[PDB]
RNA sequence: GACCGCAGCAGGACUCCGGGGUCAGCAGCCUCUAGCGCGGGAGCGAACGCGGCUCAGGGAAGUCGGCAAGCCGGCUCCGUAACCUCGGGAAAAGGAGUGGCUCUGACGGCGCCGGGUCAGAACUGGAACGGACGCGGGGAUCCCGACUGUUUACUAGAAAC
RNA sequence: GAGACCACCCGGCGCGGCGCUCCUGUACGGCGCAGAGCCCUGCGAUCGCCUGAGGGACGCGCCUGCAGAGCGCGG
């Protein structure tokens, strides 16, 4: 079961100090993916961390498209999240594809 | 009911909104927003500012 | 002054030097105080358009007027004030016209636009002013 | 020594203790006096603050500068979806104080009121009123108990619940409010009137009129823990003060040794239950009428809903009460509105000539969405 | 980075060698090389405090006192007073310009080849241009001490020495 | 809508879309018969058109997507 979802980093770094924005975005992506996959363990590919940190600590990209693959099951169920580049986030919405 | 026009903007001002400035040249200039007001008070040309009905009338878009 | 005034934002506190609209030969009037002001502790007396202010003519003014506390009326103010009709109005410069304690003006002419609140309060200001705005 | 200069104390000590309000919503407390023999009438209603508009009215105050002149004035629209009567409560005048004889509840209680009785309805037992419904449902229990109220009760009130589904609120459960039946020729007439509205909706338009003065009771916006300068209006000290300038410098003399209640101190600055009084009802109309906010000068459809909707509220569908000026509380807050205890005797009659329907979100230069389409053309 | 201060202490402690851009600059601000993330981390975004930012109208009315803040400032070209020990004052005071593009002259350089400054010009642009950075507010006096210097390490930098 | 922590008021939340509206001021790009000039067959700050555009949203309505109410703990 693979989920393709957008997360608005600008909304998740809101209310927090701008210096603590890129690490705060990483923590937010991890929590959001937990409430999408319904898992407890989230691994993020370094590609996600290169995208989030692309514009520096203060400015995070406005939106991230992420591919969550629920690799791991049988009492482990980790989630592997990869960045999927998209020209624009137009009518993009969560797309749960496939089954275990 | 009665409506006025941003003197700089040329966009209509509904009653109760906007400010009026009376100049030493004895002309009241009714301004719809604090934008209309600061554009005028910085000598910004009405034409050159695209949203104003004056620059649209020069480009013929309005007329 | 005639009638009941309506509270309008009082732009000029004491110390406010205001330009002189009348041709009496004063150029800038220094506001010593506001007529009719019972004030709280620490509150500088403040005056709006249509309020009589004791002023002193500055060094630039003709000597005869200078060195006497004299009454005046604020006729224009930079501070935006709301009329009870929702018109927020402001003027390019704060100004005053020197008037006797009775109501008569020391200067024959009032220069530039004059506010309605001053014009209603003082009949002589209304007749003299070319424009009431 | 003497204080050396004359200044008033900062703040009203009547409004102490300045604590968060512990009542669930603003509560009516005193209801207007009975004046027995008046046209039988209900005294109060619960509504939710929807927003503010600004209206242009013709003023007829005689001997005023604004006589025969047009005045733009602020207005507060309170959404008032119809409340439904659910109970009849009678209170005897006892030497202890008003004492409730009994509450005779309705044969059927609606799900919105019933959801108030439980903390989480989905997981709840659903046991409330279970036996009562069986005891009633013949009408004998409701009528025999109602008769007891006629014999002993001196004050009759009616319990009523708001319909939160007709509001853009997220409440789901319905506020229960007691509204006093007043001005009856006799208490039995009050009970008969009270039974006529039982299980039936009551509208703001029935309870109040245009030009009447009402007093709005609500909980104020909260500002959290706040210091003496914001909470009590004390003067900020000179910049050179060490340990800060935002403070009351002297909290008292050596004697009284203890600090006094009168001295200003830091603490909660909001969510206080306050009654505002004597506010004129400018309009009482329903949003289902499309020209409710259109006058003879408007010549456009214009309904109450602003272009872009009510900021921090919703669609104000159904009945609403527009009142002059302001009411305590933020948008969405329940406000109980009551007939004025002491109305201002000399108040100008209401003659609205234009009501702004422009966008409150941002600055709106269009009173209708259709006008926006015409201005922006393509 | 191990010395000395009770210590793996915002304190001291002598040198040597010193790239690029902007710049008059070894200034400020960014960077290559090289080094490298300091008695910890998470939340939350109350009062209040510390370090800043902005403020309508007024403009010292505040205060022992403009303390603090702010104005001012680079460069070019005008223009500049009383007084004076004739050296000063003086950056007195006070004006005007400043960006980007497209050029045009100068100047040594000739087998014409090599400079990056000084002028001048058009055309531009929400009525911008020392656009960050760096970077005097000014004037009228009066009292002392001529001056540059020195001083009470750890409360007096002064008119004292 | 409430808050230092708590408490409060609410509860199948929320997420991220789509409309509406508002903010800002006409996007990148393409094209040109604009452009002071230059020297070579190109360069050129800008300008005009597409374009009240593009971008943004914490406000309002909606769901075309995932979702969302403990077999927790007390009693």
């Amino acid at each position: 079961i693979v989920y393709e979802h957008t997360i608005r980093l600008n909304k998740a770094v809101r209310g927090k100090p701008s210096k603590k924005a890129a690490p705060i975005a990483i923590r937010a992506i991890r929590a959001q993916v937990e409430k999408l996959a319904k898992v407890e363990d989230v691994r993020l590919d370094p590609s996600v961390n290169v995208f989030v940190w692309s514009r520096g600590i203060r400015h995070v990209p406005r939106r991230i498209r992420l591919e969550v693959r629920l690799e791991g099951d049988d009492e482990h169920k980790f989630a592997y999240v990869i960045n999927k580049d998209v020209e624009n986030f137009k009518h993009l919405t969560t797309e749960k594809k496939g089954s275990e | 009911p009665r409506i006025e026009h941003c003197s700089f903007c040329s966009k209509p001002v509904y009653p109760g909104k906007g400010i009026c400035f009376v100049r030493n040249d004895s002309r009241v200039f009714r301004f719809c927003t604090s934008k209309c007001h600061r554009n005028f008070k910085m000598k910004r040309n009405p034409r050159k500012v695209r949203w104003t009905k004056t620059y649209r009338l020069l480009h013929n878009k309005d007329m | 002054g005639i009638g009941n005034k309506f509270r309008i934002s009082c732009g000029l506190p004491v110390g406010a030097v205001i330009n002189c609209a009348d041709n009496s030969g004063a150029k800038s009037l220094n506001m010593i105080a506001v007529k009719n002001w019972k004030g709280h502790l620490n509150r500088f007396p403040k005056a709006s358009v249509g309020d009589m202010v004791l002023i002193t003519v500055g060094r630039d003014g003709k000597p005869e007027l200078r060195r006497k506390v004299t009454p005046a009326v604020v006729v224009r103010q930079r501070k935006v004030w709301r009329r009870k009709d929702g018109v927020w109005i402001y003027f390019q410069d704060n100004a005053g016209v020197i008037i006797n304690p009775k109501g008569e003006l020391k200067g024959s002419s009032i220069t530039g636009p004059v506010a309605k609140e001053a014009a209603d309060r003082w009949p002589k200001i209304s007749t003299t002013a070319e424009c009431v705005h | 020594s003497h204080r050396k200069f004359s200044c008033c104390r900062k703040g009203n000590l009547g409004y102490l203790p300045r604590k968060r309000c512990t009542r669930g919503r603003g509560r009516c407390k005193t209801f207007p006096p009975d004046v027995q023999g008046a046209p039988i009438h209900l005294t109060a209603f619960l509504g939710y603050k929807a927003g503010c508009t600004h209206v242009m009215r013709f003023i007829d105050h005689r001997g005023s500068n604004l006589h025969n002149r047009q005045a733009i004035d602020q207005a507060t629209i309170i959404d008032a979806p119809p409340m439904i009567c659910t109970a009849i409560i009678g209170y005897a005048k006892t030497p202890k104080g008003l004492r409730a004889v009994t509450t005779v509840w309705a044969a059927h209680i609606a799900e919105p009121a019933m959801r108030r009785f439980y903390r989480n309805y989905f997981h709840a037992e659903k046991t409330a009123f279970s036996t009562y419904m069986k005891k009633a449902a013949d009408g004998t229990y409701i009528k025999e108990q109602l008769g007891r109220l006629k014999q002993h009760a001196d004050v009759i009130r009616i319990v009523a619940h708001t319909q939160p589904a007709l509001t853009p609120l997220k409440q789901k459960k319905a506020d229960i409010m007691e509204i006093q039946v007043n001005g009856g020729a006799n208490v039995a007439e009050k009970v008969d009137y009270a039974y006529a509205l039982m299980e039936k909706p009551i509208s703001i338009k029935d309870v109040f009129s245009v030009g009447a003065q009402i007093d709005t009771i609500s909980i104020t916006r909260g500002r959290g823990f706040e210091g003496v300068v914001t909470r009590w209006g004390v003067t900020r000290l000179p910049r050179k003060t060490r340990r800060g300038n935002r403070k009351v410098a002297c909290i008292g003399a050596w004697h009284p040794a203890n600090v006094q209640y009168t001295v200003a101190r830091a603490g909660q600055m909001g969510y206080f239950h306050r009654t505002d009084t004597n506010k004129q009802v400018f309009m009482i109309d329903t949003a289902e009428n499309p020209r409710c906010c259109t006058t003879e000068f408007d010549l456009t459809d214009k309904s109450i809903n602003p272009v872009g909707g009510f900021v921090n509220y919703g669609r104000v569908q159904g009945d609403f009460i527009m009142i002059k000026g302001t009411c305590p509380g933020p948008k969405r807050r329940p406000v109980v509105m009551r007939n004025a205890l002491l109305p201002h005797r000399n108040c100008p009659p209401v003659q609205l000539q234009w009501i702004s329907t422009a966008s409150k979100f941002g600055h709106g230069i269009f009173e209708t969405v259709e006008e926006r389409r015409q201005f922006y053309a393509k």
